[PDB]
């Protein structure tokens, strides 16, 4: 699984609207290229993807 | 022979004078309020 180091959240504009009303975009620092799983821990948001 | 000046040429805020249908054009005074409704269609969603 391709290894993810410096991880950073940074929402682009949040609206807590009924559908998916948020986008944030993650920088990170990879070792290749793949796919691989994503969550929110929390309750509070939920992921489209 | 003893008409004067014009009002088209002490017209205000630079009001053009049209006769015909008497009337001033491009009179530069005020705000224009506007009212907009639009459709969503218009809009562009966040997500793309």
């Amino acid at each position: 699984a391709p290894t993810i180091i410096d991880l950073t959240c940074t929402v682009a504009t949040c609206t807590h609207s009924s559908d998916f009303g948020g986008v944030l975009t993650l920088t990170y620092k990879t070792n290749k290229n793949g796919d691989c799983s994503v969550h929110s821990h929390s309750n509070v948001a939920t992921l489209q993807e | 022979k003893e008409k004067g000046t014009a009002l088209n040429t002490k017209a205000p805020f630079g009001c053009q004078i049209k006769t015909n249908p008497v009337r001033a054009m491009n009179c530069a005074v005020g705000n224009i309020p506007v009212s907009m409704n639009l459709p969503d269609s218009a809009f562009t969603r966040i997500v793309e």
